[PDB]
């Protein structure tokens, strides 16, 4: 990634274990929730957890 | 006929009060950690797999289905309303019995 | 579709990051939950007390 | 409905089945923790004709004190976590094996032997196993190798140099073994402190808590049947248990295990309904956190060793993932392993998973085929006189054997 995309990931509050969509042309970046493998980190926490994508990387 | 009868004294507890056949594995290993090993050397006490990085999933005790919930008094974990009705009718013995499968506080 | 919590709060605990814990009840079951940081901010902001009946939008 | 196991077969032979050519036909001895497997090398026949003595590695001696017994029949066994650590309970296990196979007569066993040992074996343990063998039984020459690697040697496409991961799972351990150019890379090999014993122990304790009314009806030898015949490993556990959640699937798939009879008698002579339990017992090696135990499990460990190599030799050694031993017998094991492997590889890359031709016997057949080839390679074996100058903590670095290191043990 270039530092412009990194600024955008930082703005979306992305961290490791999140599930992400990058579009390489636009420089569009979207957070889609935390990956459900970490859904047991706490019993109650404010995040929304999604399953690991079944499609192509 | 038989291979031999004048069998050697390898190490059994003939000479003292000490443990009967031979040292347990932990005691053997305590005597192997004394040796002049070096940093590249294979071993029996450094092949152990590492602890997991991910947090553990929480399955129910009494059925194995995924458990959203844990009971504040018995400290068992359960999936549905009928399972919560079920656990409250168990005696202390099987309750501590289930917790002991997970080395929980129960001792 | 939405993941929603609804119940009477029976106990709520906090410490001096922070980690706390709460217990909830319905007519039919009970639970205790460990709280992550963002829920501790939300629950401490809204001054929740034992005996209150509350609903939580889990995702938000 | 449950069966009961067989006992006390009739293995008796003449003083030595010596074939044409070289007279010192070796004994092939898989010194397993669950069971021992033993027999004559029987050279010159392509199919191994008779792996005799299939028997449980357990011995009886009770409140009577004065006698002990060794064949398939309170109990004891010579191992601690897949390393042998007992004196006479090893002797009377060897004795049984030799006597039922036949022996010459004089004050030694005249034949050389190939013997399985632990993936790493503590030096004191190897020393004792050599002493208890050369001193008492007087063997002329000895070879030590690893069960799993013999089973790989048997299952290879060719008798040639190879690389792979071996996935192995016996009574009280599972190991992940990376091998390169025929050599075990034992510097970064790893094992998990769980195995099929612990699965049966967990399934026992579950059903005891499910039916306290008849603790006595359920016992290890009956847990064996449900774990061998009626249990399977999930492709993805949190999805399997989710389809097990609905009653219309449950009733069609739950297993009805009828106890023997003397209310329709099930209030004591129950049908022991096993549902979710038939998944939760196999899964222990992939998620040891179903017990108390905090270790990586067969999924995270494989990734954790596979990321410690250059990216080219990863793609080399993953070309031969091999499944062998005990627990790999479960139905669905190949599918779960290859799915779990697909997530932890580069997006378009290739891998292959091979399952051993006979997961439980291929360790012995491997040791057979190995010894039957390397008869006269006298750099491979430990000769009787070498043990008099090297103290027993010594080994000869052939393929399918633990990595040697220069070291010595003080003794007087
Ligand atoms: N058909 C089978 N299905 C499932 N598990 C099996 C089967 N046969 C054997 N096992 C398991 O295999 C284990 C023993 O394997 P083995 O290779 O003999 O161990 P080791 O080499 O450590 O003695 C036992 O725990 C047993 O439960």
């Amino acid at each position: 990634l270039d530092p412009s995309i990194f600024e955008s990931l930082q703005k979306e509050r992305v961290e490791a274990g999140d599930v992400i969509y990058i579009e390489a042309n636009s420089g569009a970046v979207k957070r889609q929730g935390r990956c459900d493998t970490y859904a047991t980190e706490f019993d109650l926490e404010a995040e929304e957890y999604v399953p690991l994508p079944k499609g192509d990387v | 006929k038989d291979p031999n009868f004048v069998h050697s004294g390898h190490g059994g507890a003939v000479a003292g009060k000490k443990n009967r056949t031979w040292k347990n594995l932990k005691q053997i290993l305590a005597s192997e950690r004394a040796l002049p090993w070096q940093l590249n050397d294979p071993n029996y006490f450094s092949i152990d797999a590492p602890p997991s990085f991910k947090p553990a999933k929480k399955y129910s005790d009494v059925s194995g289905l995924l458990a959203n919930y844990t009971d504040p008094q018995s400290k068992l974990r359960f999936s549905t309303i009928e399972e919560f009705s079920y656990i409250r009718r168990l005696p202390s013995d099987v309750v501590t019995g289930y917790l002991a499968l997970r080395k929980a506080t129960s001792i | 579709e939405t993941e929603i919590i609804e119940g009477e709060v029976v106990e709520i605990q906090i410490d001096r990051s922070k980690v706390g814990k709460l217990t909830l009840k319905t007519t039919e079951m009970e639970t205790i939950y460990d709280l992550g940081t963002k829920m501790i901010e939300s629950l401490t902001k809204d001054k929740v007390q034992a005996g209150d009946v509350i609903t939580i939008d889990k995702a938000t | 409905p449950f069966r009961d196991a067989r006992a006390a077969p009739d293995p008796v032979l003449e003083a030595g089945p010596v074939a044409h050519g070289p007279l010192p036909v070796p004994l092939v001895l898989d010194n397993g923790s669950f069971q021992v497997r033993a027999g004559w090398a029987c050279p010159g026949q392509d199919p191994g004709p008779e792996p005799r003595l299939q028997f449980r590695a357990v011995c009886a001696r009770g409140r009577g004190g004065a006698r002990g017994a060794s064949g398939p029949q309170m109990l004891r066994s010579p191992f601690d976590r897949n390393v042998p650590v007992n004196l006479e309970l090893q002797e009377l296990l060897l004795d049984y094996s030799f006597q039922h196979l036949g022996v010459s007569s004089q004050g030694c066993v005249d034949h050389p032997i190939v013997l399985t040992e632990a993936v790493c074996n503590p030096l004191y343990s190897r020393q004792m196993m050599s002493e208890l063998l050369f001193e008492c039984y007087g063997i002329p020459k000895v070879a030590y190798g690893i069960d799993s690697l013999f089973s790989f040697y048997h299952n290879k496409p060719k008798n040639s140099m190879c690389s792979g991961l071996i996935i192995s799972s016996g009574y009280q351990c599972t190991h992940v073994l990376p091998i390169l150019e025929g050599r075990l890379d034992a510097k970064n090999c790893k094992r998990i402190n769980l195995g099929g014993s612990q699965a049966a122990g967990y399934l026992q304790r579950l059903l005891q808590l499910k039916y306290p009314g008849h603790l006595a009806a359920i016992t290890l030898s009956r847990m064996e049947e449900i774990l061998h015949e009626h249990s399977y490993i999930a492709e993805d556990y949190v999805e399997e248990l989710h389809k097990w959640r609905c009653p219309d699937y449950y009733e069609n798939n739950v297993h009805k295990m009828q106890l023997p009879f003397s209310v329709f008698n099930l209030a004591a002579y129950h049908q022991l309904f096993v549902g979710t339990e038939r998944i939760r017992a196999p899964e222990i090696i992939f998620q040891p956190s179903l017990i108390g135990e905090e270790q990586a499990g067969i999924a995270e460990t494989l990734q954790y060793i596979l990321d410690r190599y250059p990216k080219d030799i990863q793609e080399m050694l993953v070309q031969n993932v091999f499944l062998t031993g005990g627990n790999t017998m479960y139905p669905g094991m190949k599918a779960r392993m290859e799915k779990e492997l697909l997530e932890m590889r580069p997006f378009r890359s290739s891998f292959q998973v091979q399952l051993a031709s006979n997961p439980v016997l291929d360790a012995w057949y491997g040791a057979r085929d190995w010894a039957l080839n390397h008869l006269d390679d006298n750099e491979v074996w430990i000769t009787r006189k070498e043990y008099e100058e090297k103290g027993g903590e010594y080994l000869k670095e052939h393929c399918a054997s633990n990595i040697y290191v220069p070291i010595r043990l003080p003794k007087q």
